[PDB]
């Protein structure tokens, strides 16, 4: 018993872990990211 | 003019008039108005 329960206590911490990953997408460094490449692009209009 | 920002400056440029040389002047003036996207033409 003591053997299923490290592995139900292992695999909680699987659950736990890539449950937070999916639920907690894009990060607050990941979306500064992807707003300076798409603030480097909306210059085309002013450099021309 | 007609809801949109525009701006008027008055440039004058130096120029050589001739009689021995001489210094004139000659002014322009220009327009520009800005866009939907903030940038300015």
């Amino acid at each position: 018993k003591t053997v299923l329960e490290k592995s139900k206590a292992g695999a909680q911490s699987r659950f736990d872990s890539y449950g937070k990953l999916y639920d907690e997408n894009i990060n607050a460094g990941e979306n500064q990211a992807m707003t300076l490449r798409a603030s480097a692009a909306g210059l085309t209009t002013a450099v021309q | 003019y007609k809801s949109r920002l525009y701006l008027l400056w008055l440039e004058q440029k130096e120029i050589t008039k001739q009689t021995q040389t001489e210094t004139d002047y000659r002014y322009e003036l220009k327009l520009a108005h800005i866009r939907y996207d903030g940038t300015w033409n």
